[PDB]
């Protein structure tokens, strides 16, 4: 293993003997992270890197149906408990009873707002979030029932509620503003089949603005780079099919730079910590560059591998961000949820699984039972999902008026 | 009124100026999903805000409810959305309201909704008088609290309050000069006031950085800073860079000296230069040390730089 290595060690936290906050806590990670390393030699097993599937699956599959109090702090995003769990199940290749599916879909139906969109539970005013994972949700069912829960007609409205001038759009009414609101307007948007022509007007270019002096992409014009945003801003322009408008050289040096040297997982900022998460929206973000350069026929791409340590954040993964009773999660010492647990898979199979055209070079990690289904990089979801929605909705007229 | 914590605090379903209503339950559907267990606190506090906002009853024991329905989860924008409705029609003191928002991101800040309750109230008021010693609480307790961070950066903005950030961003980089999100701000502050072109600030800046590189060498947002300001431009339109860079080889050395070194004669070759052919050579050795030796874990990177340098 790539990180069990003896000359790994010396990727190790360079202080320079100028400690900082940052350092300090940086050191603790690593600390923590060399252990469960070192976790093999001091109990004189062989290393066996396996995906606690089922313990996983058992986790996921009751979560689906009912959770603690614990999850009262969520109560506003129910759409996306579906999504998260919906999801990973989905990666871990689990059935999705045609029952389950149905209640799922009727629920959702509750969230929706009269006036388009999601609410984060029954009730709730519309909001792009809930509204983005409602959508996933009801693809990665991928029924006709699912699918016509739905309502384009008026989801169009919605979106062009929040429209802004500047090409932004609001979150919800009388919201806050942010690339996210960019991301998952589009991934719906697109799903559906409700682009109309100006729908993003100037959009791209506003996205394009969040894209700093770092080469990465911030919450709005003016911030730090950030991974969570830059793959909702590249995701984004992507979808708009104008990923060209960022400067992909110095965004691509920027998300290469996120991956930590020791760790192998990635972290959301220059100089923040490892977080399992950041295995997708970090990690994912090189299969969008992978497709963007190779757009503007880059010769330079590898046909095998993404530009990022596969195997290392399979290792991180693996070794760091599994829970024993199921779940995945941030880091050690960190709490399971389903939001980990659905990236840090999403994350894993990203590393798993390449593609360039007709290229198909797997790398899985230990036992060959950890591989996992494939997803999109845009969406993340099924591209078998995503394929099959697009086109299903395409039979259908865009919405003019 | 009641605290949700009182020991003496209190079920909406139990208070007497709260009979005239029924409460209003979720409706999760027959057959419920990612269907939360909430305390019996919880849910009566909710039953109730159901019924309020259904009513859409615009009434003091409304708002005071928000404030419970907000303290039991605030990340719950709709209520954040009716209390703004409330603090409007009941036309209520918003420098009061300031002072609770105040506390709340004390609590949580990390919030989406708090954060935008506040933009919204100092809009309201046009007054910006508080936020920037408000924020440097906050960045005080967490030197990188993105919100704070965007936050900050909106009031400086709107107000057009820039005279004495830098002075901050420099106080707060001898605190931790690993702090990203100063250097940032480093950037927006200069940026959108002088702006990099004038040489003498150029230069300025550069010097410093090259400082603070050549003080903790394996600090990346110092490089990646440097690199910001220069590449705007052209790092070969920047001769003594390569050698400055080049004395820091054995002195203070890392994977960025060398990156940064790769960079400069990508540019040198962009712009055609004597030598280049070496050029080229000395660039892709260092693009394979990086790869094989000095910066593995984006191996995959650095030779896809190998590579492109060839075609271009
Ligand atoms: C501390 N930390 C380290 N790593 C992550 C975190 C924080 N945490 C995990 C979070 C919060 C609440 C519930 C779950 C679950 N399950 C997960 C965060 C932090 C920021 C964001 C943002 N933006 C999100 C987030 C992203 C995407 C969809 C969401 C839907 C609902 C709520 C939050 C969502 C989650
Ligand atoms: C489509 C989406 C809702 C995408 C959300 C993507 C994200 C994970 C965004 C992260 C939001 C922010 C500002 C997180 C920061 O607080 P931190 O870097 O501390 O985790
Ligand atoms: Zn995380």
């Amino acid at each position: 293993l790539y990180s069990l290595r003896p000359e790994h060690a010396r990727e190790r936290l360079q202080d320079d003997s100028v400690e900082t906050v940052t350092s300090i806590e940086q050191a603790k990670v690593e600390e923590k992270i060399q252990e469960v390393f070192s976790s093999y030699k001091f109990n004189h097993l062989v290393p066996r890197l396996v995906l606690q599937r089922e313990k996983h699956f058992h986790y996921l599959k009751r979560g689906l149906r009912q959770l603690t109090d614990a999850y009262e702090c969520l109560d506003a995003s129910r759409p996306w408990l579906c999504y998260w769990i919906l999801h990973s199940l989905e990666l871990l290749d689990e059935p999705i009873p045609q029952i389950v599916a149905t209640d799922v879909c009727q629920f959702l139906e509750l969230c929706q707002s009269p006036d388009g969109g999601f609410g984060g539970g029954p009730g709730q005013y519309p909001h792009l979030a809930p509204t983005y994972a409602a959508v996933n949700a009801l693809c990665i069912i991928g029924t006709e029932e699912a699918y016509n829960v739905i309502n384009r007609e008026k989801l169009l409205q919605y979106l062009y509620s929040l429209k802004q001038p500047d090409g932004s759009f609001l979150m919800h009414v009388g919201g806050e503003v942010d690339v996210r609101s960019a991301y998952c307007a589009a991934s719906v948007a697109s799903l559906t089949n409700i682009i109309t022509p100006d729908l993003f007007e100037g959009t791209a270019e506003w996205i394009a603005r969040c894209q700093n002096w770092e080469g990465g992409i911030g919450g709005v014009p003016g911030m730090e780079a950030h991974g969570g945003y830059t793959f909702c801003g590249l995701a984004a322009l992507v979808i708009l099919k104008k990923e060209r408008s960022l400067n992909l050289k110095s965004l691509l040096q920027w998300v290469t730079s996120r991956q930590m040297r020791f760790e192998g997982g990635f972290q959301g900022r220059c100089n923040k910590l490892v977080d399992g998460c950041y295995s997708f929206w970090q990690a994912g973000l090189l299969p969008l560059l992978h497709r963007a350069l190779h757009a503007q026929g880059d010769p330079a791409l590898s046909m095998s591998h993404w530009m990022f340590h596969q195997q290392a954040l399979q290792e991180y993964i693996l070794m760091c961000c599994q829970c024993p009773a199921g779940g995945l999660l941030d880091k050690p010492g960190k709490s399971r949820d389903f939001y980990h647990t659905c990236y840090c898979l999403s994350g894993l199979s990203i590393a798993q699984h390449f593609g360039s055209g007709a290229m198909l070079h797997d790398v899985v990690m230990g036992v060959p039972e950890n591989v996992l289904q494939p997803t999109h990089p845009v969406y993340n979801i099924g591209p078998d999902k995503v394929i099959q929605a697009t086109t299903h909705f395409l039979q259908k007229p865009v919405p003019g008026f | 009124f009641l605290s949700l914590d009182s020991p003496t605090y209190v079920l909406y379903r139990d208070r007497a100026e709260w009979a005239d209503i029924d409460p209003v339950p979720q409706n999760d559907g027959p057959s419920p999903v990612v269907q939360i267990i909430y305390s019996e606190k919880f849910r009566d506090v909710y039953d109730y805000f159901r019924a309020v906002l259904q009513r859409d009853e615009r009434s003091e024991r409304a708002f005071k409810l928000t404030r419970d329905a907000i303290e039991l989860n605030a990340a719950n924008y709709t209520v954040w959305h009716f209390r703004r409705v409330l603090l409007r029609s009941l036309q209520k003191d918003l420098q009061e309201e300031m002072n609770y928002i105040t506390a709340i991101i004390e609590e949580q800040p990390k919030n989406y909704q708090v954060w935008h309750h506040r933009r919204v109230l100092v809009e309201w008021l046009k007054d910006p008088s508080q936020e920037l010693e408000f924020i440097a609480d906050i960045l005080n307790q967490d030197a990188k609290n993105y919100h704070a961070w965007q936050h900050r950066q909106w009031v400086i903005q709107e107000f057009r309050l820039w005279d004495n950030e830098l002075q901050y961003v420099d106080q707060l980089l001898k605190e931790d000069v690993r702090n990203n999100s100063v250097w940032n701000q480093r950037h927006f502050v200069i940026s959108n006031t002088t702006g990099y072109s004038d040489r003498a600030v150029l230069e300025r800046e550069v010097q410093y950085t090259l400082e603070m590189i050549k003080l903790v060498p394996h600090n990346e947002s110092a490089w990646n800073y440097l690199k910001g300001i220069l590449q705007d431009r052209g790092l070969s339109r920047y001769p003594n860079l390569l050698n400055q860079l080049l004395d820091l080889q054995p002195s203070h050395s890392s994977p960025y000296l060398i990156a940064f070194l790769v960079d400069i004669y990508e540019d040198m070759l962009e712009n055609q230069c004597d030598n280049k052919e070496d050029i080229l050579n000395k660039a892709l050795e260092l693009c394979e040390i990086l790869a094989k030796e000095k910066d593995t874990i984006r191996k995959e990177y650095w030779r896809y730089i190998g590579r492109s340098l060839q075609s271009k």
